[PDB]
């Protein structure tokens, strides 16, 4: 579909917020990583960055990239992309603001692609866990064997099973636009923005569409600058202040939703028996930890269940 | 009970009340950077998950399964019957022909 | 499984406000005092001493609630039913539920 | 003994008869994938090593 | 020596079959791996591809690789090629259908 | 890890060395880690400092 990609892209635009990637202490990025979500038993992910992945500002070419660079709006094509966790994992699927990815066991996630002249990565520390179904614990599921029932995250574009709230951006502090006049400060507008200055006197606190300036201080350092936009709109989140905006409760639909499916199990290796006459006896040879159960079938039940990890005998 | 068992007891499918706790705290944010720390207990049904016991049906004298739907409990065998049946009289025949 | 959601918190250049209580499950608002927060390339929304954060937090089902979910239940006798294969005489196997 | 310590003896050390077991079973192949699915205990030698 | 990689390269020609890729759903490839083998006390392992190493199609430059594309041979200089098991590894030597590498556990 | 390695490219070779040391991760304070997280409590630690003399 286009409709949906459209709806997603009709008032979205990306943002930048802080992640702590230490290999740069501290930085703030376009792509600031926000709430992974991991509990498929299939061992998928899903990552939901702050850029906007996809349509490029027309709203077509999925293989665009949208992000913040500075104070302004930038498409590019999707040139060099990953997702590591111990190891390079391999991605699925993107959409807007979300990723799909696979991924093998870790204990740090990290993001990051290439413009050119930065990698822009960034790293969460977070536990990430391979689950496997049924009884027989895996390294990754095998070609053949037994099928179960599993659940895990769908790879479809679009679905309304779930939304989240897009919402009014806030003011974004800045003081670059504040350059001197000729012996004071000096405010310009970026043509459509509510340059909300303030300084030492009280100045026009709420920003003002034409290009001034006041005398109250000559240096910059004194004056402060407020921009505001209301042209697009962004999913607010905690990472990102907040201004007077309490409107426009608007709805974007999850990208990808959970959802129940069919998995492929290991069978575990053929047991040898022993019909010894009065008792029985069992051979066991595993390659995984693998359960088992026994139970009688009287008046009591005298249930036994452990797990096997060596080759056994049993009586 | 603060993530033991039930923290998120939905009276319903979809109601809108969740009677219960889950011991959230806040903490205040450091170094002048706009985020929110916060903290709270691990999720109890995730626990419960780990450390679920025997599963009923390994463990039901007399040998019987159980299916989910109804919540049949089929085929426990116990104990006798009485039975009363009846036959037509159609299929009978006469002492005499055999 | 929970989960635990933030809107956006609330800070201004001077001056303080306070938060109020809302009616929602484990529902929570506090404020802090003396940020000084920064921003990218911004004039960090300060000038003296801020006293302003919201840092509200909020509780609800996950989305994934809808597929895993334990269940209560309270039980009672019920009835007691089966099925049975019969043939007497000539007639084939016939079979009906009681 | 289906591999505990005598699984594949031959007899000389170029005999070409090797008078043991290894439990060996064949799988159905799955999905409509050319392949051929099996099973087997694991080598009893690499267990008395 | 040549005359061994001829033949080698004699009658030999790559293959495609599958491979479960699970980042891509059980692909079919010409890299279709066969039969891994470790048993060396050092880490060493070897491992039986299903594409042709080393000489092109005349029967030089064992510095070449050639695979089958779609239905057809095609040879190319080998650009970038690894082996991976949980960190990158360094492969020593690849001859044919066989690639001798060292990786950690 | 276990290994320590290093490598630089020069465009016929990739240069690399290889020592085998162990590597170790060292928390401080009570909890373990896996690495420290965004927030939480202070503590004076030691490191090696990142000036250039």
């Amino acid at each position: 579909d286009l409709d949906t990609h459209f709806t997603q892209y009709k008032l979205a635009r990306p943002y930048i917020a802080d992640c702590p990637n230490c290999g740069h202490s501290r930085c703030d990025s376009p792509i600031a990583i926000e709430e992974v979500r991991g509990d498929a038993h299939a061992g998928v992910i899903r990552i939901q960055t702050s850029a906007m992945f996809g349509l490029k500002t027309d709203g077509v070419d999925l293989a665009y990239m949208s992000f913040m660079n500075g104070k302004t709006q930038k498409s590019i094509k999707i040139d060099n992309l990953h997702v590591r966790t111990s190891a390079p994992c391999s991605l699925v699927s993107h959409h807007g603001y979300y990723i799909l990815a696979q991924c093998p066991p870790g204990d740090t996630v990290t993001v990051g692609f290439h413009d050119g002249p930065n990698r822009h990565t960034c790293t969460v520390a977070h536990k990430v866990e391979f689950r496997p179904v049924g009884r027989e614990k895996y390294r990754h599921p095998p070609e053949h064997g037994v099928e179960l029932p599993c659940n895990r995250y769908t790879h479809k574009r679009a679905d309304q099973g779930h939304y989240v709230e897009m919402h009014q951006p806030g003011l974004v502090a800045d003081h670059s636009l504040l350059s001197i006049h000729s012996a004071k400060v000096k405010i310009t507008v970026p043509s459509g923005a509510q340059v909300k200055y303030y300084c030492k006197c009280p100045d026009v606190r709420k920003g003002i569409t034409s290009s001034d300036h006041t005398t109250t201080c000559t240096d910059v350092k004194q004056c402060r600058a407020y921009l505001i936009d209301n042209k697009k709109w962004v999913y607010n989140s905690g990472r990102l202040p907040r201004g007077e905006g309490d409107t426009f409760k608007g709805k974007l639909h999850v990208p990808f939703v959970p959802v129940k499916a069919k998995c492929i199990a290991t069978l575990a290796p053929e047991p040898l028996v022993e019909h010894k006459h009065r008792t029985l006896i069992l051979h066991l040879h595993p390659d995984h930890p693998t359960l088992l159960t026994t139970r009688s079938l009287g008046s009591d039940a005298n249930p036994t269940r452990q797990w096997i990890e060596r080759p056994t005998t049993v009586n | 009970k603060a993530g033991s068992f039930g923290d998120l007891q939905s009276r319903t499918s979809t109601s809108n009340d969740l009677y219960a706790n889950t011991n959230l705290k806040l903490q205040r944010p450091q170094a002048g950077i706009v985020h929110t720390p916060f903290t709270q207990v691990p999720s109890g049904f995730e626990r419960w998950k780990k450390d679920k016991g025997a599963p009923l049906n390994d463990v039901a004298p007399f040998g019987c399964s159980i299916a989910l739907e109804p919540l049949r409990a089929e085929n426990c065998a116990v104990g006798s019957i009485p039975i009363s049946i009846d036959i037509p009289d159609a299929a009978f025949t006469r002492i005499s022909e055999t | 499984k929970y989960k635990t959601k933030v809107p956006s918190p609330v800070v201004k250049c001077c001056g303080a406000t306070q938060c109020t209580s809302k009616p929602h499950p484990d529902y929570q608002c506090q404020v802090f005092s003396g940020v000084y927060p920064f921003m990218y390339g911004g004039a960090y929304c300060f000038c003296d001493t801020e006293n302003t954060q919201m840092s509200e937090a909020y509780v609800e089902r996950s989305e994934e609630c809808s597929i895993d979910h334990a269940k209560a239940y309270k039980v009672h006798t019920g009835t007691v039913q089966a099925m049975v294969n019969i043939t007497y005489g000539s007639v084939s196997w016939r079979s009906a539920d009681v």
